[PDB]
């Protein structure tokens, strides 16, 4: 039962992270065989805050969609709302439901492959499946997860014949040099486990197809969604019953997913890793809320997300404070732009990229390092946890206690890694409870409302700010407007908040502490930095931008 | 058996992941069934089990292959500071992809990005982002969108496989794919034709389905299959009662724009 450590001493770079979105390399140093301090360093640049200079306001969303496709369609989302808010313009009910609905499809879509395909490499051992009886993985199966004929004996061999098949070509395709190949003690599942997860990322393959479907109804393509205009939606034909009728039965195909297989997983896997509510944890965190009742301000969407808005700090449950936006900056100290960019709220935002070299500990990231009131804050399915479980909200007191109970864990458990990963499955299932009641509402009223886009004009000067709670957590967007046109866009996006650098005094980022002390079973097979990593969901794509 | 299925190197330079996305949606094959009985995707950092130097082994040993390798590049290559604003495992993405492309047995650009430059490259263009060709001088095949559906990145693959390299249009797109004008196949065409159109996204003629030209729309100058086939088996953007906004058109970030106009 002790957690496996070697006694490495000497320092790890692990580069590429792979299994994220874009370029991340980790460096650490280890004695004794655990992690002694951290850097987290993102490895491009693409200047999309520079490129958008000048340009028309509309044009925004557009660009600033692709800041990134694995959250596709949040940051259109963002930008829609800040040059909403810098306008003046109160969307029309049905476009807050549309859009609210597009955002709940994401976070099914988004965390269902986070999980399985990004995630699961970390704790499962696919080789190992091979050596499983596909009849015990059956009734483990029937006794962790509701019946379903994929889970059959049957089904588990078909999916071990595939998977055996493929290991003996010789080609090992996406497991070359796999962690788990020939064996690792921080592997610890049972072989029929690692069947049972096997086959469901097999699955999952499928399911994230029809979640990505489901999106698509209302959002006109995933990825990258083309249905959010200045002052609402344009897509009129998702207010109707026959694509809201294929949008539920979709999501409802997604959600028995969900609920049949991702929990049960998760809670199997979270199970055998107990050790992990012990490593990874963090202290403080934050969110902007998202599926708010009213979007017409920024301070009503703070004000009304179903997933509430707040700020927790040295993990204390009992006070969560109000978000203050003008609190917000980022700094540069430790990052790849010019001396003389810190402390910048994002309306006075600067970005003059200044490359030095690699691994420089002076500079050492694309990233920015957004800080709250001088203090770092975490971002994403755990923060929206706490919070919410915090303020007694009571889907997340449910299905946090649910979680709780199953495991034996108290809440103080979920400040680590397997927490975060915990916390990602949690308000997936949330998102799943609430899919028919968001549906009803909105088939309800675009049945008798076809209002989808207010009007608006173009101010010569203003100001804005879209705030989103995105799967990764709390991304804002912030513009000037000078001359009818673009004069400064700022994105300040969940990854910026959880993988930037060191901030101006010095002081770490949720993921470089989240990795010191984790334990290292094997330096040259480093897979305990890849679990801290992976739960945090990282995008550097989003983080730089 | 002595077995082989096709190598294919997947590299990710200056992109936003979407068209791995996109890949991934297909569903004639799905990924599984390519991946398990046609190809061998040897090199794919977004899902690939190795970290760090076994990633890095990974590739080398893929890269080094006695039977050769197709490459299929993500994103723009950063060229700024020597390549420098964009790395992995400490090299220059621009210095990877040049060394891969120079023994692939063909090279296929999935999207906008690295067939021509995309986002990236967008005026000022900060990072000095260029296309494969445009950076290497070597001819690739396109398959642009932002992203690309499945359909036409997974048919251009198979259809390499099988068949050979597939007729291309004089900026490297399929012809099977990229053949015919969005506007060619829009629904709405018989509004244009009529000169039926959105004044407004708000008006009672967006309402009615009517065209979206006056609203930018950049079909009757977009090159893609968009209408015909759809995405995600469901919808396209006029579809929803958006705009076409070009973007299977090279460096359509600055020839497009603004994206509600007619510039
Ligand atoms: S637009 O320029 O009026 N237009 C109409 C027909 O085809 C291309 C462009
Ligand atoms: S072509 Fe578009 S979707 Fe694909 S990597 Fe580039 S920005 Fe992303
Ligand atoms: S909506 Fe666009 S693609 Fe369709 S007919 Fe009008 S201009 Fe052509
Ligand atoms: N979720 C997500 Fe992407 C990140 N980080 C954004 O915003
Ligand atoms: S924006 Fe792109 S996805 Fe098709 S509809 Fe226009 S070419
Ligand atoms: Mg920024
Ligand atoms: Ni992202
Ligand atoms: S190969």
């Amino acid at each position: 039962k002790p957690t496996p450590q070697s006694t490495f001493t000497g320092p790890i770079v692990v580069d590429p992270i792979t299994r994220i979105e874009g370029h991340l390399r980790i460096m650490v140093e280890v004695e004794n065989g655990k992690v002694k301090d951290a850097w987290s360093s993102s490895q491009l640049f693409r200047g999309l805050e520079i490129i958008l200079k000048g340009r028309d306001p509309r044009d925004a969303q557009h660009f600033t969609q692709r800041a990134c496709g694995v959250c596709t369609y949040v940051h259109a989302l963002a930008s829609s709302r800040c040059v909403d808010d810098a306008v003046k313009v109160s969307i029309p009910a049905n476009a807050r439901m549309m859009r609210n609905l597009v955002m709940a499809s994401q976070y099914l879509h988004d965390h269902l492959v986070h999980f399985y395909h990004a995630h699961a490499l970390d704790w499962v051992d696919v080789t190992a499946a091979l050596k499983a009886d596909p009849n015990k993985a059956a009734k483990l199966a029937a006794s962790i997860a509701p019946a379903r004929p994929g889970n059959s004996a049957k089904a588990l061999k078909a999916v071990q014949d595939k998977l055996k098949a493929f290991v003996e070509s010789g080609q090992l395709g996406i497991f070359t040099n796999a962690y788990f190949l020939g064996g690792h003690k921080a592997y610890y599942l049972p072989p029929e486990v690692d069947l049972i997860a096997t086959a469901h990322y097999l699955e999952a393959l499928h399911m994230q197809v029809k979640a990505a479907s489901a999106m698509a109804i209302l959002g006109g393509k995933n990825p990258h969604t083309q249905f959010t205009v200045v002052g609402g939606c344009s897509n009129y034909q998702g207010l109707t019953k026959d694509p809201l009728a294929n949008y539920l039965a979709l999501s409802k195909e997604v959600c028995q997913f969900v609920n049949e297989c991702y929990i049960p997983d998760l809670l199997a896997v979270a199970g055998f890793y107990k050790d992990w509510g012990g490593i990874g944890g963090t202290s403080n965190y934050l969110a902007f809320g998202e599926f708010a009742t009213d979007d017409s301000s920024p301070e009503k969407h703070l004000a009304t997300s179903q997933f509430p808005s707040g700020v927790i700090t040295g993990r204390d449950l009992g006070k969560v404070d109000n978000v203050d936006l003008g609190a917000i900056y980022e700094d540069v100290k430790y990052s790849w732009y010019a001396p003389g960019g810190d402390g910048k709220h994002p309306y006075d935002g600067v970005t003059d990229p200044k490359y030095t070299k690699l691994d420089d500990k002076d500079h050492y990231s694309w990233m920015k390092a957004p800080r709250y009131k001088g203090k770092a804050m975490e971002v994403g399915p755990l923060a929206r946890t706490f919070i919410a479980y915090a303020k007694g909200q009571p889907d997340f007191k449910k299905v946090v206690d649910m979680v709780l109970g199953k495991l034996s864990v108290p809440a103080t458990a979920l400040h680590s890694t397997l927490g975060r990963t915990a916390a990602r499955g949690i308000e997936t299932a949330i998102v799943c409870a609430n899919m028919e009641k968001w549906i009803k509402e909105m088939a309800d009223s675009g049945a008798k409302d076809n209002t989808l886009c207010a009007k608006w004009e173009m101010p010569e000067e203003s100001k804005g700010v879209g705030l989103a709670d995105a799967p990764r957590g709390a991304l804002s967007h912030w513009i000037r407007i000078k001359g009818k046109k673009i004069d400064n866009f700022q994105l300040v996006v969940p990854s910026t908040w959880n993988l930037g650098p060191r901030g101006a005094q010095g002081d770490k980022s949720p993921v470089e502490e989240a990795l010191i002390g984790t334990p290292i079973a094997d330096p040259k097979r480093p897979v305990e930095i890849l679990r801290t990593v992976h739960a945090f969901d990282p995008c550097i794509a989003c983080g730089v931008h | 058996t002595a077995k082989h299925r096709p190598s294919v190197v997947w590299l990710h330079n200056a992109e936003c992941t979407g068209c791995t996305e996109a890949a991934i949606r297909t569903i004639k094959p799905y990924i599984d069934a390519l991946i398990l009985d046609t190809i061998s995707l040897d090199y794919q950092e977004t899902i690939m089990a190795a970290a760090g130097e076994a990633a890095e082994a990974a590739l080398h040993q893929a890269l080094e292959g006695k039977d050769g390798y197709y490459l299929v590049v993500e994103g723009g290559l950063p060229t700024i500071d020597g390549g420098q604003w964009g790395m992995v495992a400490g090299h220059p993405m621009i210095e990877t992809t040049k060394k891969a492309a120079a023994k692939a047995k063909g090279i296929i650009c999935i999207g906008t990005c690295s067939a021509y430059g995309g986002v990236q490259k967008a005026k000022p263009n900060p990072s000095q982002a260029k296309g494969v060709s445009e950076a290497l001088g070597v001819k690739t095949i396109n398959i642009p969108g932002c992203p690309p559906n499945p359909i036409n990145f997974v048919g251009a693959v198979v259809h390499v496989l099988t068949k050979g390299i597939p007729d291309l249009d004089e900026n490297g797109r399929p012809k099977l794919f990229y053949g015919e004008l969005v506007h060619d196949n829009c629904p709405r065409l018989p509004h244009f034709e009529a000169s039926e159109f959105a004044p407004s996204f708000d008006s009672e003629e967006a309402k009615k389905g009517f065209c979206l030209y006056e609203l930018g729309c950049k079909g009757p100058v977009t090159y893609n299959n968009c209408p015909k086939v759809l995405f995600n088996q469901v919808n396209w953007p006029v579809q929803a009662g958006h705009p076409c906004l070009g973007c299977s058109e090279p460096d359509f970030w600055d020839t497009m724009t603004p994206f509600y106009e007619q510039g």
